RNA sequence: UUGGGGCCCUUUGUUUCUUCUGCCUGGAGAAGUUUGACACCAAAUUCAAAUUGGUGUUAGGGGAGCUGGGGCCUUUCAAAA
RNA sequence: AUACUUACCUUAAGAUAUCAGAGGAGAGUCCUACUGAUCAAACAUGCGCUUCCAAUAGUAGAAGGACGUUAAGCAUUUAUCAUUGAACUAUAAUUGUUCAUUGAAGUCAUUGAUGCAAACUCCUUGGUCACACACACAUACGGCGCGGAAGGCGUG
RNA sequence: UGGUAUGUUC
């Protein structure tokens, strides 16, 4: 059932357990990862976690908890045993992985607003009334 | 005490003919005015006559089946009379103060001001002066706002809602009073 | 007349106690509370000939590698069945009982 | 008189705890009111017993020497009972 | 966990947000049921004999 | 020292367990500072019933907890 | 109807002298029936014309002064 | 004797009908609330940071990274930075506060709504809510609000409201956007909407 | 563990070490102690709660011991059920760090009572 | 009489008389006439020894002591001669005073 | 005062004592510091603003003066071989 | 913030280390900026003392874990009783075999539980320090650098 | 000789 539009209460729960239980901070990574690729309807809140998670990261080389060494390697040009000031490299980190996630945003909302703008905005009942019920 | 232990022996030791002055006789029959009031800023101090739980357990089981003791029940009477009679004293002057304090000097002299200055377009000048003097009466009640208890003779407020008024008659002294006065109201109603 | 504070007496003795669980403890003294809550230092403790509460109380105090050996061991009362002091130590001394010696010359 | 441990169980009234009893039945719930005496009582309590089942009480009161511990939440980590040099001001006569 | 009696308010409660529920294991010790002393401790008059 | 906040259960079915298994099921009319128990209409309840007389008074020191069968 | 306390709640057991179940501690404890005579402050209660029945032949006993730290339960048979 | 860590006041002898009534009036819950906020406030707002262990680097290492580039630090004025952390510790707590409301209010006129939904008729925590109504004992917290209370009971069956269209709901809540890139959303359509 | 506990140390000198407390079941207790009293009733914060089953304890009898933990949190230990406690632990701050601490605390407090005799004022 | 109201800082003496003319009469023998008592305790260690002080709680410092304990398999006796004891009153079972 | 070379800038609010200006072609400038000051949380007063209750910080290094203590050398007095 | 009403309560005591001697106060008790000894606390202080403090002449590693993965890894073990009907082994409250009506509770878990074993990854901690990439030792090792962390002993 | 908490008016 995790692919459902409205499910924000659901990923929102599954976080929270996330948090509260796992201690390695690593699985919360990956299903949010995973959430940033699926188009919810109350999807931001998710992005803005992202995003200040982002901006709530001490060091280096806490990006292998994002990705494979490799990937940064390949993909962004970057490593992460590269030693010395490691200022603005941290920020240039930030500045590409924000615009990573900024592409996959611009995705994501277009998805979700076509979605929203051309059939969701009009069906107002979702549930099942009764077998004498009549719908529009 | 600071064990339980020294509590439960005073509780054995304090558990364990019949007409005698150590008996305390309102405890006896039961509901003594000097056990309703033990702890309270209404307090009596202690009850000089002994108080027992053997003793009112057989007086229980006499009055269940045997006979009943109009002496102790009359003493009761006595007793619960001369409370009721301290208390509508302590009414009465509780009374005296409320009209005292509602006919004060200034306040009498301030109304009189205003009242001398209250004297079709007549009558609705004088109707807009009755009005300002109801205000300003109204302003003066408003300072203190206290109204009497009818049956404890304590204070009560009437812009006050029905649930600090209900945790007003949710007290020792009440509880013990409203006990008191039904008590005395069954003993009129079974003498008369 | 508590005899705990006979054992208040016997600070820097090197004694043994056999817990209620059946564990024996050698080891110095270091302070004992009027509650006999015991501190112990320099510390070897064995379960003998099982009890396996025993053996799990023995084995899960870390410094196992079935003697354990410990550096410091707060005992409580309740766990103390005797204690074994060292025949060398002179109990005519230690129980003099001064407090007992006041009580009774206030008399 | 009382101690730090009995007014640290009298101030997380009204929280989500975890007691342990000495049979090995694990209770987790809302505490009511803690007491001095440690007979404590819980509200929306789910039970383990030490069979292993899980059952659901409403309104339990279990006595204080029969509890192995008591879990209070973790905000009461910083708590003015673990202040050592917290002052007095001007206790009255 | 969701709606609380509690008089803190929201904010309060958010901060109060408790522990996750206790992962319960199979005890180790004898059950209360079980749990007494020794039985059968013989007289002590064998001492006193031999 | 303290009397044990008992107001609750003043005329409710309360469940007393006994030091395992013994779950007595009664009717509370009154406590002590030691947890006394005193149970109208009590009844043993086995995993079977068992009556337990009119009025029984149970010791605080084999009681653990007790259920309220009973709303509030 | 009102509070009974578990004091006078014997003491009442005690005057009207109903017949007794005493429990005990566990398996090793042997159910004792009686009637009361006597108690204090611990708990150490007197009872008289007492057979002893073990957990599921009831045999004689006399007068007991049961004491305090093992007793269960009391029940009127 | 008796005193409260919280609301540094004393107290006569120890007693519990005392210490009962003191744990509920107002003050002590203000300043209990303030002081568990601000000793949440300090414990989250404290960076401790780890302490830096710099060693002697390697040849290699030195005239590799000395020779590849030299990036550029961005740095801001004192305003600048005081007016964007407190706009992300606004964001920070109102991320915190908020939670996704939309299944109560998309099963708004469900069949089961005054049993579940309610919050008050539900089974295992109604109770706690029928409990502790905060019984507002003074007269202003009673006549302050004029509004309605608009309590579903729980005996609200299938036969009230049976077309949910003819009685007029409201039009759901579009999905909210990042206002910091609120500036990448398609400008064009794809259907003409109207008011 | 090469710790080398305090040699006349007592419990009002062993604050904020991690403990290591035995109990009557040997239900090791993990954690740093934060308070006491008569009883000995122990409040233990970031504590672990570890035991050994049953199939274990076979293999412990006369190489590795699978033990099993379960996490607490900050609980508050009684001191009836409760056999043995030992430092297994040191803090993380030192004695200098936790003076320096107790110094700045004291001054805190005295300005604190400062600003009530200011404010009674 | 109750406890707590009989006097303060002379319940010792009448600790002392319960001492001397009580259920204390055999530990009092013991201790001055040098007899060897049989101590049963809680875990079947029965001890043979003689009585250096007395205590509230029982707390008793035995000399030379023989102690014996039976472990059940198959049944054997095992014991040991310790010098100095200091045994609790809560494993005491009961102790036995010989003639 | 200038210039060169080596390291660090995670100080992640680019020194974290505070405030203001300001920074990677640089690492800075001005003011203040325990009956005071700074930052923040919570609220009813229907924007902002103001009031009340609390929380935390006020630091680190070097130098002149004073003082306590440890070790060595020198001068003088008393005592024992 | 002032003024007033209401609800609850109004307090277990004694003392602040021990021993010996001298003096004072009308066998017992108290005091001495009285004297000697022991012990405790605080501040300094030293013992060629005891233990520990992570490469950079590389892309590592020490301690504690993962409430991390491979991993549904490999090897084992359990997943309700009673009455009756059509056959039935049968000392049981027909237990055993196949099918069903009914009766009381009825942990989820069998991708479960226990034991065994390897590899990978990630978290918290440090002096990631000052000189040098060096020929010492049976009295087995020049512990004769600046410190920090824990502890022992000794002195004021 | 007092303390804690709550409700009105300035």
């Amino acid at each position: 059932v995790g692919l459902h539009f409205f499910s924000g209460e659901f990923w929102d729960l599954y976080l929270e357990q996330i948090s509260s239980r796992c201690t390695s901070s690593k699985k919360y990574w990956n299903v949010l990862r995973k959430i940033l690729e699926i188009p919810l309807h109350s999807f931001s809140k998710f992005y803005a976690l992202w995003l200040q998670r982002i901006d709530d990261i001490m060091d280096l080389k806490q990006l292998s908890q994002l990705t494979s060494k490799d990937e940064l390697l390949k993909k962004l040009k970057i490593d992460i045993n590269y030693s010395g000031r490691k200022g603005p490299y941290l920020q240039d980190a930030k500045k590409k992985l924000k615009k990573i996630t900024k592409e996959m945003y611009m995705v994501v909302q277009y998805q979700v607003l076509e979605i929203y703008s051309i059939f969701e905005s009009k069906i107002y009942i979702n549930y099942y009334t009764s077998p004498e019920t009549l719908v529009s | 005490m600071s064990t339980p232990a020294a509590e439960q022996r005073k509780l054995v030791e304090q558990l364990m003919g019949l007409h005698d002055p150590k008996i305390c006789k309102s405890y006896l029959v039961g509901e003594c005015p000097y056990d309703l009031f033990q702890g309270t800023k209404q307090s009596l101090g202690k009850c000089p006559q002994m108080h027992l739980t053997k003793h009112k357990i057989q007086y229980e089981r006499e009055v269940k089946q045997g006979k009943t003791f109009p002496e102790f029940e009359r003493e009761y009477l006595a007793i619960l009379s001369r409370f009721v009679n301290e208390c509508n004293g302590q009414i009465s002057v509780a009374l005296q103060n409320l009209k005292h304090t509602a006919e004060e000097r200034m306040k009498i002299q301030q109304v009189t001001e205003e009242l001398d200055v209250l004297d079709l377009i007549s009558k609705r000048k004088e109707v807009a002066k009755r009005v300002r003097n109801i205000t300003e009466n109204v302003g003066q009640s408003a300072q203190q706002k206290l109204q009497v208890c009818e049956v404890c003779g304590a204070y009560l407020s009437r812009l006050d809602t029905d649930r600090r008024l209900a945790d007003h008659f949710l007290g020792k002294i009440h509880l013990g009073y409203v006990k008191m006065r039904e008590d005395y109201d069954r003993l009129m109603k079974n003498n008369r | 007349m508590k005899l705990v504070n006979f054992l208040k007496k016997l600070r820097n003795e090197q004694v043994t106690i056999e817990l209620k669980n059946g564990t024996t403890v050698w080891g110095t003294l270091q302070s004992v509370s009027p509650q006999m809550n015991a501190i112990l230092t320099d510390v070897k403790l064995t379960l003998p000939q099982s009890n396996g509460i025993a053996m799990a109380s023995l084995y899960l105090t870390g410094g196992q590698q079935n003697i354990a050996s410990l550096q410091y061991i707060n005992i409580r009362g309740n766990t103390i069945r005797q204690i074994i002091l060292p025949d060398s130590l002179n109990l005519d001394s230690l129980l003099v009982d001064q407090k007992q010696l006041n009580s009774l010359r206030r008399s | 008189m009382n101690g730090i441990p009995v007014k640290l169980l009298n101030e997380a009234q009204g929280h989500i705890v975890s007691l342990e009893l000495t049979t090995g039945a694990t209770y987790r719930g809302k505490l009511v009111e803690s007491e001095d005496s440690m007979n404590v009582q819980l509200r929306d309590v789910i039970a383990t017993e030490p069979q292993g089942a899980v059952t659901h009480m409403d309104q339990i009161f279990v006595r204080g020497s029969q509890i192995k511990f008591i879990v209070v939440p973790d905000l009461l980590k910083n708590a003015p009972l673990f202040k050592k040099n917290s002052s007095r001001p001007m206790p009255p006569i | 966990m969701n709606y609380n009696l509690s008089k803190y308010p929201d904010d309060v409660s958010r901060l109060f947000k408790p522990r996750p529920p206790l992962s319960y294991k199979r005890p180790t010790d004898y059950p209360y049921a079980k749990r007494q002393t020794n039985p059968n401790i013989t007289g002590v008059a064998n001492l006193l004999s031999t | 020292v303290s009397t044990p906040e008992l107001k609750k259960y003043m005329d409710k079915k309360i469940l007393l367990n006994i030091n395992g298994s013994r779950k007595v099921a009664g009717i509370l009319r009154g406590y002590d500072i030691f947890l006394n128990v005193v149970l109208d209409d009590a009844m043993e309840i086995n995993g079977n019933n068992h009556q337990l007389g009119l009025q029984t008074v149970i010791r605080g020191n084999s009681i653990i907890s007790l259920e309220a069968l009973d709303a509030i | 109807k009102a509070m009974v306390p578990p004091i006078n709640c014997i003491f009442n057991f005690l005057q009207q002298q109903t017949p007794v179940t005493i429990w005990l501690f566990e398996q090793i404890g042997i159910r004792i029936k009686g009637k009361i005579v006597g108690f204090d402050e611990f708990m150490n209660v007197v009872i008289d014309e007492a057979v002893e029945i073990p957990v599921n032949k009831g045999t004689p006993l006399g007068k007991i002064l049961l004491k305090g730290d093992n007793i269960t339960l009391i029940t009127s048979a | 004797r008796y005193y409260c860590e919280y609301c540094h006041s004393y107290l006569t002898h120890d007693t519990l009908s005392v210490r009962k009534s003191h744990l509920v009036g107002k003050n002590h819950l203000r300043i209990t609330a303030d002081y568990y906020r601000n000793k949440a406030r300090d414990i989250i707002n404290k960076h401790n940071h780890k302490r830096r262990h710099i060693g002697k680097r390697g040849r290699k290492e030195r005239e590799n990274s000395s020779q590849n580039e030299t990036l550029k630090v961005t740095c801001l004025s004192n305003k600048e930075k005081r007016h964007i952390m407190h706009v992300k510790k606004m964001n920070q707590k109102e991320l915190a506060q908020t939670s996704i409301d939309t299944l109560k209010l998309l099963y708004d006129g469900s069949p089961g709504y005054s049993k579940v939904f309610v919050d008050a008729n539900r089974f295992d925590i109604g109770d706690l809510v029928k409990a502790s109504k905060l019984p507002q004992r003074a007269n202003e917290k009673s006549a302050h609000h004029s509004f309605k209370q608009t309590s579903r009971s729980r005996d609200e069956t299938c036969e009230s409201n049976p077309f949910p269209r003819l009685n007029n709901p409201k039009k759901l809540e579009p999905p909210k956007i990042l206002s910091q890139w609120s500036n990448t959303i398609p400008k064009t359509s794809i259907f003409y909407s109207v008011d | 563990s090469k710790i080398q506990v305090a040699h006349s140390s007592r419990l009002a000198n062993l604050i904020d070490y991690k403990l290591r407390v035995l109990t009557q079941d040997g239900r090791v207790y993990i954690g740093q102690l934060m308070a006491f009293d008569k009883h000995m009733n122990l409040v233990l914060n970031e504590c672990i709660e570890e035991r050994v089953p049953k199939t274990q304890l076979d293999k412990l009898r006369p190489l590795n011991i699978k033990v099993e933990k379960r996490v607490l949190g900050l609980t508050i230990l009684r001191g009836e059920q409760i056999l043995s406690t030992v430092v297994e632990d040191k803090p993380l701050l030192s004695k200098k760090e936790r003076l320096v601490r107790d110094k700045k605390e004291k001054k805190q407090a005295q300005k604190q009572t400062k600003l009530r005799k200011e404010k009674e004022k | 009489r109750p406890k707590h109201e009989l006097s303060r800082a002379e319940l010792e003496e009448l600790e002392e008389f319960e001492f001397k003319h009580g259920p204390m009469s055999l530990i009092n023998d013991a201790m001055v006439t040098r007899t060897p008592v049989i101590i049963s305790l809680r875990n079947n260690h029965k001890i043979i020894a003689r009585v250096k002080a007395f205590d509230r709680h029982c707390n008793m410092v035995l000399e030379n002591v023989k102690e014996l304990w039976t472990e059940k398999k198959n049944v054997i006796n095992r014991e040991r001669f310790i010098s100095k004891l200091f045994l609790r009153g809560d494993s005491v079972i009961v102790v036995l005073k010989t003639p």
